[PDB]
């Protein structure tokens, strides 16, 4: 997708599914107050058609609930129906245009969980931590086709370490906020 | 607009009851991709079929670039594992998590083997798994398939009962079967000589052994045989008698299988699609 | 005369290997009573041959008046436990106690059978045993039974080594052996798809389990299955495969049974003096 | 059963003795005479059906194990098979029906499975002959025959047990074959043969 130049860009259209960015995609200019995001949390009864009517979307934005909040469901439950629901909103091969996904996880995937999620999201995760004093205090894994996501990578964290942390334990929202921002050469700013 | 022989991917193959049902209706069968783990479904398999079968083991090792080169595909047939998902079990773990999540890797390489937009090739499909599973199992993978099953229950050409849902697109899915006559509908038809059949129908019968004493002989009590199982599964006889097999892998293997009269049934209109006899 | 259906009197009768012999030939059975103890081979005797043969039990409750009127026999055969008599068993008993002195009762229920002298009808008998017996044995046997023994491998007419004595006296038991076309005199001929063996004639089978590993199927060497174990033998594929015998069982019984090749040519010569089809 | 032969042509016995002779005490009962109208052979595994008809014809059949204590060479079973198998070789061709008799006497030599074997093999079962003296069991033997009083001289008064126990003592002990026990069983024959005085 080569960039878009700045008059015609237009407002981004984000479905987001579980969790909702709303407030962090308005705080980068990316939404303007006062609305195109569509957040649902229970997918269970959606259907192509659902997500077909919802306007047509630019960005699928899913994450799991947060480390410390006891789960509703499976973890995989929360990468299974994405996988669903990303497959009925991105376009149809007629018609290319700018399309972008996004699936992030707390540290609730199980060991067993991320093989099969890198398996349907065709990618190797990309671990963005929270250090501070040279020590992890937090982290989360994402799968996208974000530009320039997997360059924020940490090599220097490990899966003992992320695990270790997981047992030991709101969303960090504060991780991935960053990766949206090579979206603005695509999408509307709004200041 | 030319017949040409069938490509099927088979998905929790087993002994190969997709390969045999299609080579017994005539059809012509180009390539079959098995995938199966099960060392003795393989030798099943290989042996019957005299290596006509391609097998590439675990189903999660099957790479997009895998599906694009072993295809094109024009029948994607599947019977994900049953255990993780029947009323049968207390240690029932669900459609997502166990042996039940297997089911997502037919959703996942069904996908990736269907054709491409413009192009409108004919592409057949066909999801099996049990009746006995919780509402909200049956209707998630209704909503992966998108589409609804239709319930077949063996009981009306086999010896026995085995209700099934069946999801996908095959032509007549819907048309109410009809059993032949070479079917052997009750379980007297199936049983070996002397030998005497106390139901017309046998109860379900599952990979493990009143309802588990069907057969009287000489005034007593007894089993079933091997090879009277493989013929109310509509198998030939003798089909499993591979590898030094007893009767408890042979009853694992034939328990959780497809009963073929029903397969046959389900596949019979693909023959005016296909390269036949 | 007018040759008429043939009644035997079979003592250890095994597999029912003489019975399926018979059969094989086109020679019409009017009754076939069998001596045989074990119930894993008289319940493949009962429904591969479907009734037709009359079961008795232990050779040592027939009595003169069980031969009387069971009878009359036209041929009485038999194949006497082997394993006090074979030398390669160290706990060996001898021809005397232990299993080896039934082979009396052989002789015994054989001059029972014999018709009178006044009476010249055709009457013959056959006995076998093992060639791995002491000369001493080998001695007394050929007393009791008033004759030598034809020494027959199966060898000549089969994929493996089997010599056998056999008293007797059936037309022609001492002519050449030839083998036919449709016998399979190298191990290859017997295996199953996609199976390499490495000899072409295998050891002497015996009931017991490099030479225990003479196939190589895809690199690995592995052991043969109880269908090759029974095209070795010469037994239709699937003779054994009754009444949920796994393994052991299936060899256990093939493994003290008769080359049936072998034994169609000792019975071959008899089309002359009974009815056939 | 045969017929009564008369005295003027009673004709002498012909006895085929197997394993053990008994010419010593047949000749003491006036069967034989001073002179061989007897042949004796304990090792039989040569012989042969012509054999029989060469030292033939005979009239009377014998053999008995070897008694008791006296270990034998031969399993206890072995002169159980070969008497029966060279009885038949002596036996008249039914053609010919003649007086013909046989008897096997076993000292508490055969175990319990041979006396099955026994019993199946000469079609009857046995005759306890006892030897006892003060009231208790000395000796025994088991017989089997067709000579016509044999029956009668059981006695059904010695048990099993009592036998058995009996056979154990004295081969532990480890005395030669008693053969007064047997010796008038042969004397219902003197009606169909030859008395010597
Ligand atoms: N991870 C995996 N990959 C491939 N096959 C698997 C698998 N896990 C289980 N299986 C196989 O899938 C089968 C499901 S039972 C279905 C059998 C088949 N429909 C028939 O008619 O025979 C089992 O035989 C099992 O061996
Ligand atoms: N006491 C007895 N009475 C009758 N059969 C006996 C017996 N003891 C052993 N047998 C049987 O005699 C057989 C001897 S092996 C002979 C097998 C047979 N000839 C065949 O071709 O298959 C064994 O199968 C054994 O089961």
């Amino acid at each position: 997708f080569e960039t878009v130049p700045v008059w015609r860009r237009q407002p981004v259209r984000v479905l987001s599914l579980f969790e909702d960015i709303k407030k962090e995609l308005t705080s980068l200019g990316f939404l303007e107050s006062g609305g195109q995001l569509k957040h649902v949390v229970d997918v269970t009864d959606t259907v192509r058609k659902d997500v077909e009517e919802w306007g047509p979307f630019d960005l699928v934005y899913g994450a799991t609930p947060p480390l410390g909040h006891t789960c509703d469901r499976p973890p995989s439950w929360y990468l299974f129906q994405f996988h669903r629901l990303l497959q009925y909103a991105r376009p149809k091969p007629g018609s290319p245009r700018p399309f972008f996904w996004m699936f992030v996880d707390n540290l609730v995937l199980n060991k067993e969980d991320l093989d099969v999620a890198s398996r349907f999201l065709e990618m190797e995760p990309v671990t963005i931590p929270d250090v501070h004093g040279g020590s992890l205090q937090n982290a989360v894994r994402v799968w996208s086709n974000i530009p320039a996501i997997r360059s924020r990578h940490w090599a220097l964290v490990s899966e003992e370490e992320l695990s270790l942390l997981a047992q030991n334990k709101k969303w960090p929202t504060k991780l991935v906020k960053n990766c949206f921002l090579p979206l603005r050469e695509y999408f509307k700013y709004f200041s | 607009m030319r017949r040409r022989p069938i490509r099927v991917l088979s998905l929790f193959d087993g002994i190969a009851t997709g390969y045999l049902v299609l080579k017994e209706l005539g059809i012509k069968v180009g390539k079959y991709v098995a995938s199966e783990v099960c060392e003795e479904s393989i030798a099943v398999g290989t042996v019957k079929h005299e290596g006509n079968i391609k097998y590439v083991n675990d189903v999660r090792n099957i790479t997009k670039k895998n599906i694009e080169e072993w295809g094109p595909f024009d029948l994607v047939i599947g019977g994900s594992p049953c255990n993780d998902l029947s009323n049968v079990n207390p240690a029932r773990k669900g459609l997502y998590e166990g042996t039940g999540r297997l089911f997502f890797e037919f959703y996942h390489l069904l996908n990736y083997s269907r054709p491409k937009e413009g192009d409108d090739r004919p592409f057949f499909w066909m999801f099996e798994n049990v009746v006995a599973m919780k509402v909200g199992d049956k209707r998630d993978i209704s909503r992966f398939l998108e589409c609804n099953p239709v319930m077949i229950d063996a009981i009306k050409v086999s010896a026995a009962h085995r209700a099934r849902y069946f999801w996908g697109n095959l032509p007549g899915m819907n048309r109410p079967v009809i059993a032949s006559k070479n079917d052997k509908l009750e379980l007297q038809d199936c049983l070996e000589y002397n030998r005497i059949a106390k139901l017309k129908k046998v109860q379900t019968i599952t990979t493990k052994s009143n309802q588990l004493f069907p057969v009287v002989m000489n005034g007593k009590e007894d089993v079933l045989w091997c090879t009277e199982l493989e013929r109310i599964f509509g198998f030939p006889v003798h089909y499993t008698d591979v590898s030094n097999m007893g009767r408890g892998a042979r009853q694992k293997l034939l328990g959780r299988s497809w009963s073929v009269p029903v397969i046959r049934h389900l596949f019979a209109p693909l023959k005016d699609y296909f390269a036949c006899e």
